[PDB]
């Protein structure tokens, strides 16, 4: 396929990745905006990484 | 053609298509109507096709 047919090449924003492969990972209040920290954050990381 | 007018690449010689409002694939040739806001908010891709 040409470059000229995917979204990406025009700089357009997806509310989803744009990639062969995603997956869904937990990670808390990674898009919170709070005045005080509870400070018990459970984050992991892609499968991919240990 | 309404708010859903996906575009189609056509391969190995097959002309592209966008879908009808009905829902069928056509090619770029003929008589269109397309609503002012359609284009609007795909400029760049549509000013790149047609």
């Amino acid at each position: 396929l040409a470059y000229t047919f995917f979204t990406s090449s025009y700089a357009i924003q997806s509310p989803f990745p744009e990639a062969a492969v995603s997956r869904i990972v937990v990670h808390t209040r990674w898009a919170s905006n709070v005045d005080f920290d509870r400070d018990s954050s459970v984050i992991m990381a892609p499968p991919t990484e240990n | 053609f309404g708010r859903d007018c996906r575009i189609s690449f056509g391969m190995n010689g097959a002309a592209p298509m966008i879908r009808d409002e009905t829902g069928l694939m056509v090619p770029f040739e003929g008589n269109w109507i397309f609503p002012l806001a359609l284009w609007q908010m795909n400029t760049r891709y549509f000013n790149q096709q047609f």
